[PDB]
Parts: structure tokens; sequence; C-alpha cells
RNA sequence: UGUGGACCCGCCCCUUGGGGUGUGUCCAAAGGGCUUUGCCCGCUUCCGGAUGGGCCCGCGUCCCAUCAGCUAGUUGGUGGGGUAAUGGCCCACCAAGGCGACGACGGGUAGCCGGUCUGAGAGGAUGGCCGGCCACAGGGGCACUGAGACACGGGCCCCACUCCUACGGGAGGCAGCAGUUAGGAAUCUUCCGCAAUGGGCGCAAGCCUGACGGAGCGACGCCGCUUGGAGGAAGAAGCCCUUCGGGGUGUAAACUCCUGAACCCGGGACGAAACCCCCGACGAGGGGACUGACGGUACCGGGGUAAUAGCGCCGGCCAACUCCGUGCCAGCAGCCGCGGUAAUACGGAGGGCGCGAGCGUUACCCGGAUUCACUGGGCGUAAAGGGCGUGUAGGCGGCCUGGGGCGUCCCAUGUGAAAGACCACGGCUCAACCGUGGGGGAGCGUGGGAUACGCUCAGGCUAGACGGUGGGAGAGGGUGGUGGAAUUCCCGGAGUAGCGGUGAAAUGCGCAGAUACCGGGAGGAACGCCGAUGGCGAAGGCAGCCACCUGGUCCACCCGUGACGCUGAGGCGCGAAAGCGUGGGGAGCAAACCGGAUUAGAUACCCGGGUAGUCCACGCCCUAAACGAUGCGCGCUAGGUCUCUGGGUCUCCUGGGGGCCGAAGCUAACGCGUUAAGCGCGCCGCCUGGGGAGUACGGCCGCAAGGCUGAAACUCAAAGGAAUUGACGGGGGCCCGCACAAGCGGUGGAGCAUGU
RNA sequence: GCGGUGAAUACGUUCCCGGGCCUUGUACACACCGCCCGUCACGCCAUGGGAGCGGGCUCUACCCGAAGUCGCCGGGAGCCUACGGGCAGGCGCCGAGGGUAGGGCCCGUGACUGGGGCGAAGUCGUAACAAGGUAGCUGUACCGGAAGGUGCGGCUGGAUCACUUUCU
RNA sequence: AUAA
RNA sequence: CAUACC
């Protein structure tokens, strides 16, 4: 079965953007999509949108690239260097206000999940809360 | 492994068995000579190597060496024994004091004087 | 006497034995001193405070599972005893409980903490000075007295040891300060003083303090300080090197002047102002007196001498090279390594580098070691995927809504002693050392709040999973049956001199007629072609044909259930071959064995025989290169091509399975690449340098053989993987050369010449 | 060095010796006159099994049991008394420790004995690495001075294929 | 035979 | 090259 929801989305993004796609799909959660939602804000994707692959609810992800390159290997810079899972199951990963960390001095964020709902990292400790870590994206 | 494995099982640490059974811990240890031999080396070596059986205050018996070109050591001599293998003979994990009880000093050595302990050559 | 308290019973409040209240009963005392009718110190009962304790609880606290079961006061009940007090603390009676894989029970090791060392940190190591708690006072028990002890310099008893002994009997207890002795690599004075601080008793004066404040020994550690400072040759002597010119030690020395550690003389402390005494009141307050172990020390002033330098190193790592001696010796060595007659690696010398009242060595801890990896590792071939399944516990778990608020987050507050650690300002001339202040702090307690995610409870869903209906391919498994080819043997026929076997042979078979050939028979075993580029199975593995029994699977329909899911320590089952037990069988083949060859030998390869075995049934054994050397599940990430098997609009589309090539990407490389070794998540298993060793031991299993689990001493500096360039092969392919072959003449014999 | 006379034979590349290029395997690199294996001999070292001796700890049952608390008695059977009672003494439970029987664990010692690991130049062969000259390795089974050989089955981590031929 |  | 044995 499908273990982790969140990694699958995390992952089936990093998958399509190696590879330079328009968009993706990932099948759809409010949770996943309160995260899209931070993630486009951000700057890391175009946006989303709720599709609908064979009847049952997707977001369609709408991936985010840099311009051609120079010299062999034109292939762009990628927006999304870098995004991974911090918290998972079976090891779940909690932190206080005091203790959300500062990612690539902040040229990269920190999605995490408290009783205020998802937020970043400079929106928690500009906002006194801490949570579950779900993952860094830079 | 898993988190979970780590969980139950946990990593092992590690146990540092010594080099050196000198007992005690102690940096040296007294013992009688209960015989002078002469060893032959391996490798790439060749030589006649001095070395010494020792029976020790920590009721061990284990073999010295007994470095320095001259010795005075004989099949009853008292010794002090610490710790130090010579790299070319198997089974040799301790050197003798030389300075210390019964073995002497090296003789007329001008150079690396306190390890083979000899005194200060006097004059003006 | 009864302020008041204690006890029984009743009543109120409270909620555990807390606080009232009524009757009844029970329970008090001590005197001493004077400045002698009033003060000082005492005594008695009760309530409260302070300080110190007892007991109980949550959580935290090393290693071995080669210690898996443990317990009879054991677990709870009732009633007692006991205590300051709860309690199986102890006792009687009753129930049959209690604990354990979240590691009981046993074994091993250890005083625990504040802290200490190390580390970027997480972590690791440690618990020595100092402070807190605990435990012990020759070993084992025990109580007495007390507010407190089961009592270090108190009591009793038993034990071991030393001492006295008139033979019955007694006496001791440094793990208090010193000190002796023993063991050891190794650890201090039988010092001074109660002046300060603290303690005990005393109204006080005082007394007692080996607590303590000081001195003493030891470079054992830290910090501070000296062995001098400025001039001084184009550069003495000696020693060193040399290209025979020189170059080095080197401004170093000598020597010129300048300060003046040591040492001498003089002054000389702070620490000490209280207790006591006087006025006031024995209060507040004021006045007075006494007191220094350290110590003639610290410090201040004058006088004043050029006045200890060692140790390690110089091949690389690693700062620093030249002669001589040595000759695989003598030696060095942390690792790699130096020495075999020209050694920057050994021993000396000159020179040089590094520290310096120290410098080296050995020992031990952390580090580098992401080398037990949480931060921060791995397992296709380097060490590592369990032989395969089924599944227990456990771990983990899709989408929507609501409740709760366990996890998680936030606010407030309590606790986190001092010392130490951080920072500042101060005191010793600085520092070491010490004083003052500030700051931080993990973790636990309480009160308030948040609700995304995790948890749980209540509903809902269909996309995961299972089911239904129709359809398919298959050496998947079990049982019965049956078919033809061959080998062997037996019977008959015909036929005669060999057959067989090898490099060559022999052993062997054959005139009792073999080999070849024909016909008939018995049997045991295995299934040619079809057939692999194939299929099936979880693995091991599975192939003549037929029937029955039976397992897995794939597709279409999108019909039903509604998260029923994944993984899986133990358990249970399965598991080639060989091997074992009991029967059966036995054609061919064939360990052992018996022969023939070969060979230097030939306990082998080759040849002729041949027993177990190979086959069956039943029962064991449980292994493997049990291999894709690649755990299971799910999701994601170009394509091309070949093939097996479904479905559909059937140039093709769409599933499942088997190959090859390759995108991205990965990999040490080789390689892998929608059948991952890519990108991710869940869970199990396993690795931690080589040898010793899959050994020993212990356990468990087996009839056995053995299997599973699985070390240590000791020992090495490697062991390894992939690839690269060579060389090599009794590997391939291509090709040369008087290389052979084809030729013609020689040498090797003779006599002699010449060389050895 | 010089001229005179003046041949034979070469089918072919299988063998013998060398050499070049390409390719394959490799455990070789002072490079096959390479590497390497095991028994055995000499020597140093740590160690398993072990009849029997010496010592410690613990458990079970039975018996003896000091001190001491607690319990019962305390009597014309001792002392005190206000007659209530106290004390002395006595018995008993428990109880340190001791002993008898059986068992479990821990250390020393040890006749005899099994293998191990190391140590330039002792011995026998030549198993492995090239198709290592019989592909190798492997589980198991038997056999042999030794490496090893053979059976059965498995793996490729085998070169791809025409009498034995050891060592450097 | 052994070391380079 | 320097060694070691028959
Ligand atoms: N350590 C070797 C072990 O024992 C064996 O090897 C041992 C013996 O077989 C071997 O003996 C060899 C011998 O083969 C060879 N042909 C001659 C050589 N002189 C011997 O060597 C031995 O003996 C001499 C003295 O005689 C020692 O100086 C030398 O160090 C030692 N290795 O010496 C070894 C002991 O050092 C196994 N083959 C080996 O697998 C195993 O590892
Ligand atoms: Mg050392
Ligand atoms: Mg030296
Ligand atoms: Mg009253
Ligand atoms: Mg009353
Ligand atoms: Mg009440
Ligand atoms: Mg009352
Ligand atoms: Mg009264
Ligand atoms: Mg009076
Ligand atoms: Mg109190
Ligand atoms: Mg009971
Ligand atoms: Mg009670
Ligand atoms: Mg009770
Ligand atoms: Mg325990
Ligand atoms: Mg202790
Ligand atoms: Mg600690
Ligand atoms: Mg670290
Ligand atoms: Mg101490
Ligand atoms: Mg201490
Ligand atoms: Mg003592
Ligand atoms: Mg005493
Ligand atoms: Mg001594
Ligand atoms: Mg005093
Ligand atoms: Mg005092
Ligand atoms: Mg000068
Ligand atoms: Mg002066
Ligand atoms: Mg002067
Ligand atoms: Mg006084
Ligand atoms: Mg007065
Ligand atoms: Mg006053
Ligand atoms: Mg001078
Ligand atoms: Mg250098
Ligand atoms: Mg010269
Ligand atoms: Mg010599
Ligand atoms: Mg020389
Ligand atoms: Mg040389
Ligand atoms: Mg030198
Ligand atoms: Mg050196
Ligand atoms: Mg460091
Ligand atoms: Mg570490
Ligand atoms: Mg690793
Ligand atoms: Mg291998
Ligand atoms: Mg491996
Ligand atoms: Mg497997
Ligand atoms: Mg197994
Ligand atoms: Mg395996
Ligand atoms: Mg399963
Ligand atoms: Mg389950
Ligand atoms: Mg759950
Ligand atoms: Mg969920
Ligand atoms: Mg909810
Ligand atoms: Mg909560
Ligand atoms: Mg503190
Ligand atoms: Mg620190
Ligand atoms: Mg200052
Ligand atoms: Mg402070
Ligand atoms: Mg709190
Ligand atoms: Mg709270
Ligand atoms: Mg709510
Ligand atoms: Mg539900
Ligand atoms: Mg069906
Ligand atoms: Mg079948
Ligand atoms: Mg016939
Ligand atoms: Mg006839
Ligand atoms: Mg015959
Ligand atoms: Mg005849
Ligand atoms: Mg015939
Ligand atoms: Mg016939
Ligand atoms: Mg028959
Ligand atoms: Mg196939
Ligand atoms: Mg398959
Ligand atoms: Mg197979
Ligand atoms: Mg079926
Ligand atoms: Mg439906
Ligand atoms: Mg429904
Ligand atoms: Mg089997
Ligand atoms: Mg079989
Ligand atoms: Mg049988
Ligand atoms: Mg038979
Ligand atoms: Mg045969
Ligand atoms: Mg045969
Ligand atoms: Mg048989
Ligand atoms: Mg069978
Ligand atoms: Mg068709
Ligand atoms: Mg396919
Ligand atoms: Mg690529
Ligand atoms: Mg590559
Ligand atoms: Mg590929
Ligand atoms: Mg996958
Ligand atoms: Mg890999
Ligand atoms: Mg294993
Ligand atoms: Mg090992
Ligand atoms: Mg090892
Ligand atoms: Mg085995
Ligand atoms: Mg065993
Ligand atoms: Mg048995
Ligand atoms: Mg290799
Ligand atoms: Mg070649
Ligand atoms: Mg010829
Ligand atoms: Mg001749
Ligand atoms: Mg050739
Ligand atoms: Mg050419
Ligand atoms: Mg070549
Ligand atoms: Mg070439
Ligand atoms: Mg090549
Ligand atoms: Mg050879
Ligand atoms: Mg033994
Ligand atoms: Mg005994
Ligand atoms: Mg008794
Ligand atoms: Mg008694
Ligand atoms: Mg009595
Ligand atoms: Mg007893
Ligand atoms: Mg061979
Ligand atoms: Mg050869
Ligand atoms: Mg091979
Ligand atoms: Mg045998
Ligand atoms: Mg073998
Ligand atoms: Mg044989
Ligand atoms: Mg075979």
């Amino acid at each position: 079965m499908l273990t982790d929801p969140i990694a699958d989305m995390l992952t089936r993004i990093r998958n399509a953007t190696r590879v330079y796609k328009e968009s993706t799909d990932v099948p759809a959660s409010r949770f996943k999509e309160e995260i899209l939602r931070i993630l486009a804000r951000e700057g890391f994707i175009k946006g989303y949108e709720r599709v609908d692959v064979d009847g049952k609810p997707y977001l369609r992800v709408y991936l985010k690239y840099g311009p051609r390159r120079q010299g062999p290997d034109p292939r762009p810079e990628q927006v999304i260097h870098h995004i991974r899972r911090i918290s998972k199951p079976g090891r779940r990963v909690y932190v206080g206000v005091k203790e959300i960390p500062r990612v690539r001095r902040g040229l990269g964020i920190a999605i995490l999940s408290t009783s205020k709902g998802v937020l970043t990292d400079r929106e928690a400790r500009k906002l006194g809360v801490g949570g579950e870590l779900i993952c860094e994206v830079w | 492994p898993t988190i979970n494995q780590l969980v139950r099982k946990g990593r092992e640490k590690v146990r540092k068995k010594s080099k050196v059974p000198a007992l005690k811990g102690a940096p040296f240890r007294r013992g009688v000579c209960t015989v002078v031999r002469t060893v032959t080396p391996k490798k790439p070596n060749s030589a006649l190597r001095k070395v010494a059986k020792v029976r020790l205050t920590s009721g061990y018996e284990v073999t010295a060496y007994i470095p320095g070109e001259g010795h005075n050591l004989q099949e009853h001599s008292v010794v002090l024994i610490r710790g130090g293998r010579v790299k070319d003979l198997p089974g040799v994990r301790y050197h003798i004091v030389r300075g210390v009880y019964d073995a002497a000093g090296v003789k007329d050595r001008k150079k690396s004087r306190s390890k083979y302990g000899t005194k200060k050559p006097k004059e003006a």
C-alpha cells in the first residue's frame, strides 16, 4: 500500500522535475494540497489545481524550471533543487519554535504543520509556534 | 537498519582489548629473568636479537626485549619491563627498562641517552 | 491541681488517621544562683514555628539471552502483633494468586550524584580533589540506653587472628592524626597552634577539639621568576666540512661598559574584635581591656656578586644533512620500513630543528573513527539478504466529516543548592589562586490555551484488499493406470574365430560357440523427436500418454463487501544431492573395493570388473555456488525491439509473464536502467579488518553421520573488490624466419692443429 | 679478402626453435626459469579434552544451636511489696553459626592427550592460478604419505573444444 | 635454495 | 650482489 502519501507526492514531484515535465498528477488530499499552497506561494511551482483523472480526485501540480543554459547540456536549472521528507512514519519529527531549522540560511524553506496550520519556517518563528517538521525544500 | 530495529536492538559499542597485559594497567612491571636468549627476526630481517623470558610480580611469564648494543642480564637477573612491541620478533610485546634494577645502562653512549638510561658524561 | 492533652463511645464539619464537641476514665513539674521579695538559669503540660529525619510513589540509572521461565510469605483477603508511622514488616486463618521477551530468574561488574575529560555537536569516557546522599568500622548476628544508634574510639554472643596467663581464665580492633611493616611501577611529618573559623558542655571565667588554621616533605600539577642587558671581527682558538679557493659553529666567545638573582643590614605586618568588664536596662547604644600558631614570615627601605641548562629529535608521515665507523653484523623501528662495502633511517662527531626546570618514555580515556553511522554507514561482485513459505506478537497504514486532547506545540508559574562552567568588576606587584555581581540551563511539577499532523471514539467513501460472473495458458502437486525405443539377462534359430577396448595396449569375454543377425520371453530404470530464444511453481524443483483428485495464476464484465491492508521476531510447515532406519527391488550406472595399463612413483586421470548407492514405500536427516551470490510490499521516472499468454474498434490498441537495447539517473568500476542496482515510504533479516574458526564451550535438535547457535587466548598489516598496462598460456586467429620439411655437404669416430 | 668450376632441393605449415599483430584467461609484475598447496622435520608461543588431587560460593532435607528480643510460667520453690505487682529463675518460638546426606556453579592444579599460530635459505610431491595440462568451486559420502582422488547432485565465479610430460 |  | 644448505 501507499505508506506515506506525503513522501509519495514530494517524490512524485522530484521525479517529474528531473525529466522536466510541464506538470504532474498527485492523488489528492487537503493536507497534500495545503502544502502545494506553500510550494506555490514561496515560488517553487507554478501552482496546482484539482483536476480529475478517471473519476477520482487528483491535484495537478504545474512545475517550474530555469532558463535554457550554455555549453554542452542546455537543460535548465531546477527551481526545486532539493526537496526531502523529514518527519516520516515510525520516525515522527517534532520541533519547538526555538528549534525550527534555518534552511540554507533561508535560501530554502521548511514546511511544518502546527496547530495554527501548515506553515513555512519563517512563518512559524515569526508567529511563535512549532510542530511536526514535514520537509525541507531548497 | 530501520529505526524500529535500532529501537529493538540498537548499536553495540566497541570493546578495546589491550595490546599489553602488564596487568594493573600499570606503566611498568618488575620481574626476574628466567632465561636470556638470542632470537632470529622474520620478514626481510636478519640479526641476533637479545630477549629475556621474565616472570613478573604480575604473576605472568612474558618475553621482553633487551635494547641497546651491550647488555648484562643473566638467568636470575631482576628487571623492569615496560611495554613496546618489537616489530620483528613475533610475541615480543614489552621492552625492558635500561637503567633500572639489575639491567645496566648502555655504556659510553652519547646520543639518545635517557632511553638506554645512561648518566651525563662529565667534564668541563 | 487539669490551662490543657491522651483513650473509648456518640454527634458536627471535613474526607483515609484531618478539625471541632459532649459524658466517662487517664496524665504534670525541680530545683539552683545571686547585685536576695526580685531578677538570672532551670522544670512541667499544651499549640505553633524553625531545622533535621522516617516511610510511600512516577520517571531515569552497566554488561551477558551461551541466564527463559521465576515465586510458597510467594500474590491478595480478614483479624492480630509491631512501629513515631503505612505496609506480608511479622503472625494465625482464608482465597490461588503474583512476575516475565517492554528481559522476569540467574550470572558478571560497580558506591550514586553535582561534576570531570574529550568532542563542532550528537555522543563517548569517567566519578580522583571539593560539595550532597548512601554504605561500612577485623568477619557474622543482636539488642539495650536514648529525641536520635542497631552506635568506628558503647554493650552481648559466635568466628578468625595478635597479646597477657598461676591452664581456670582474661585483653585488643588507625578504613581518626601522625608513624611502622607488608604488597607495589608508585604515593608525605611519629611537625606547630587552638591566634582565626566551627563544634560539645558551662550562667560565666573556661575546658575539650589530629575538626580546623599553619608549617613540613615530593618539579606531582598549574601559574609566576632567574642563569643577564647594550656594544663586539668582515669575522681568534679548537672541533667540523671542502671542489685545497674555501665554507660552518658565529655576535657566539674573548673583551668594553650597564643593571644586580643569590647573599648581608635595618623597619616589620594584615588576619583581631568579639566573648569578658564599665555607663545605659543584663535591651538598643557608647566607652575599656585581653588575645597571632603561621612569624622576624609577607611586605617596605639600604648594601650588593655576572650568577644552574637540560632533554628529545633531524628517511616519509613530521620542523631539522654533512663526515667517520659498521657490512643481513652490531643495531633501529609508532606505522611504512632502514643495515648485504660509497647508510641524510644503525653507533660517534660537527651542524640543525623543537621545547626548556624541564624534556622524553610507558600506561590509560576521548579525538581524528560517519570505523556501531540519531546527527552520520552499509549488504549484485569488497563483510553482509534468512534455502522458501505460512503466519503469532510487534512495527507501519488510503480518502471525507465530527467529538475528545494521549502524543505534539504555546503562555504563565514552581524546582533546577553551593562549588565548577560563561561574562563583567575587583583582592594578592601579574598570574595561578580567590572575592563580589550578572547570565544561561536539559529535565521533571502545576495552572491556562492551540488542534494541522500522530493517537483514540463515532459516522461516511471506493481508488487499496478481498469476493461474484464469464473466459484462458501451464513439465505446478498427489493417486491409479498404461505406451514404444534402448540396455541387460533367459530360450530358440542361423552362423565361426574372434569380440571388446586404447595413444598404444593389456586385464576381460569367447570352441561349454562368444561378437555380429533373426524370432520369442523376463525384468529394472529413464522417457527420443516435439524442445528454446519456451512454460509452471514461494523456494527446493517440475517434462511419454490417459483418468481422477487438487494448488497457484492471468484477462474481460465493473456485479458485491467497504481499509477487511503491508511486513513479520518467535512458532509451524516445505526443502536438490549425499547420508540414516525398516522392508522391498535391482536392468544400466557406479564411492569403496579387485584387477589391467601409464608413470620416476600413480594409493589418480585411461581400461576390464564391482558392493553400498542410484529405484519404491514408510520414517528420519535440513545441507548447498539452497545463486539473479540482488528480502517482501506499494508508488513514481523516455523509448526501441524479440517472445509467451489473454482482451478489443484486431495497419494496431490494451493487460499479465519472459529476454535484449537503451532516456534520465545511479555505480569503485563492471554494470544496472518500468523484470532498477533509479527516485521514495513501510517492515523483517544480516555486516563491522585477516587468521585462529563455523573451531572450542554451553545449550537445543538427530538412531547415526552431523545440524543450529557460536566465542576467546594468541597472531598479522594486511586480507579484499573492480579495472589498467604488460608479460605469460601445454587459449584462439592471422603471419613470418634454412624453423622444420625437401635437398646437398658436414661435425660427433681417426691422426694432427688451435682454443677450453 | 680474391677470383676459377659450379649443383640439389623447397610439395607444404602438421610437428621442432624463434619472432610480429589481433583477440581471450590470469591468483603472474625481478612478469611461467612466475606464482602457489599440503603432510613432514627443527624451534618459540597461546590453547581445547582430561582420570585424579587441592580451594571457594550457593541450594534442598534432617539434626544440634550462642547472644538477644518477644511469648508462657513464675509454684508453702529464692528476694522485694502498699497484696495490686515487680525482680531472680525457668521453659518455648525465632535465631548467627555448626554438623550429616544429596545436588548445582566458580577458580587453581594435573599424568595423559587433540589441534592451532608464528619463525630467510631442512623433506616429499605438484593440488590451485593460462583449457594449470583430468575446468574449477561446491554440499555430502567413502578412500589415500601429503597436497588430494572418486561417486552423486548443484553453481559459472569455465577456456570453448584432436595419449601421460615434474621442478626452477 | 634465500633475501634485493 | 650478499648469503644458505646437499
Ligand atoms: N603458518 C603456516 C601454516 O602451516 C603450514 O606451513 C608451515 C609448514 O608447512 C612450513 O614449512 C616450510 C616448508 O613448506 C618449506 N618447503 C621449507 C621451509 N623452510 C619451511 O618453513 C618453516 O620452517 C623453517 C625452519 O625449518 C622456518 O625457518 C620457517 O620460518 C618456517 N616457515 O612452514 C610453516 C610454518 O611457518 C601450512 N601450509 C600453512 O597453510 C599454514 O598457514
Ligand atoms: Mg607503543
Ligand atoms: Mg634513535
Ligand atoms: Mg481537662
Ligand atoms: Mg476532659
Ligand atoms: Mg472521617
Ligand atoms: Mg472525636
Ligand atoms: Mg495525678
Ligand atoms: Mg527560687
Ligand atoms: Mg517540619
Ligand atoms: Mg498464604
Ligand atoms: Mg494490619
Ligand atoms: Mg494484615
Ligand atoms: Mg537481574
Ligand atoms: Mg563501594
Ligand atoms: Mg554523567
Ligand atoms: Mg565525531
Ligand atoms: Mg581518593
Ligand atoms: Mg569522592
Ligand atoms: Mg583493617
Ligand atoms: Mg580507632
Ligand atoms: Mg616492595
Ligand atoms: Mg578554637
Ligand atoms: Mg570557639
Ligand atoms: Mg651579548
Ligand atoms: Mg641598587
Ligand atoms: Mg656595580
Ligand atoms: Mg577566649
Ligand atoms: Mg548596671
Ligand atoms: Mg552593648
Ligand atoms: Mg657571564
Ligand atoms: Mg623536513
Ligand atoms: Mg670524503
Ligand atoms: Mg659486529
Ligand atoms: Mg659508509
Ligand atoms: Mg646501500
Ligand atoms: Mg644520520
Ligand atoms: Mg629516523
Ligand atoms: Mg581534533
Ligand atoms: Mg564516533
Ligand atoms: Mg561501511
Ligand atoms: Mg568471493
Ligand atoms: Mg560477499
Ligand atoms: Mg534469496
Ligand atoms: Mg536455516
Ligand atoms: Mg546463503
Ligand atoms: Mg507474510
Ligand atoms: Mg498483525
Ligand atoms: Mg494502528
Ligand atoms: Mg492516516
Ligand atoms: Mg479527529
Ligand atoms: Mg495533550
Ligand atoms: Mg549550581
Ligand atoms: Mg562543556
Ligand atoms: Mg587585578
Ligand atoms: Mg559566582
Ligand atoms: Mg512544565
Ligand atoms: Mg502543562
Ligand atoms: Mg476542536
Ligand atoms: Mg471507518
Ligand atoms: Mg472469481
Ligand atoms: Mg504437471
Ligand atoms: Mg543363442
Ligand atoms: Mg545350427
Ligand atoms: Mg582365455
Ligand atoms: Mg570344439
Ligand atoms: Mg549380445
Ligand atoms: Mg532379441
Ligand atoms: Mg530380472
Ligand atoms: Mg527458459
Ligand atoms: Mg520464476
Ligand atoms: Mg535452478
Ligand atoms: Mg484451478
Ligand atoms: Mg462496483
Ligand atoms: Mg455501501
Ligand atoms: Mg532433503
Ligand atoms: Mg536421496
Ligand atoms: Mg536406504
Ligand atoms: Mg536385497
Ligand atoms: Mg560397469
Ligand atoms: Mg571403472
Ligand atoms: Mg545397507
Ligand atoms: Mg523418502
Ligand atoms: Mg488475435
Ligand atoms: Mg513486459
Ligand atoms: Mg547515461
Ligand atoms: Mg559509467
Ligand atoms: Mg540494460
Ligand atoms: Mg520498486
Ligand atoms: Mg549497490
Ligand atoms: Mg550469517
Ligand atoms: Mg575473524
Ligand atoms: Mg578477528
Ligand atoms: Mg558446517
Ligand atoms: Mg556443542
Ligand atoms: Mg543424543
Ligand atoms: Mg581482481
Ligand atoms: Mg596472447
Ligand atoms: Mg633438414
Ligand atoms: Mg674428431
Ligand atoms: Mg610460436
Ligand atoms: Mg605487423
Ligand atoms: Mg600480445
Ligand atoms: Mg602491443
Ligand atoms: Mg589487449
Ligand atoms: Mg613453475
Ligand atoms: Mg582445563
Ligand atoms: Mg568442594
Ligand atoms: Mg533448637
Ligand atoms: Mg536463648
Ligand atoms: Mg526471664
Ligand atoms: Mg542456620
Ligand atoms: Mg597442477
Ligand atoms: Mg608448470
Ligand atoms: Mg579454473
Ligand atoms: Mg577414513
Ligand atoms: Mg579441496
Ligand atoms: Mg579412489
Ligand atoms: Mg561433478
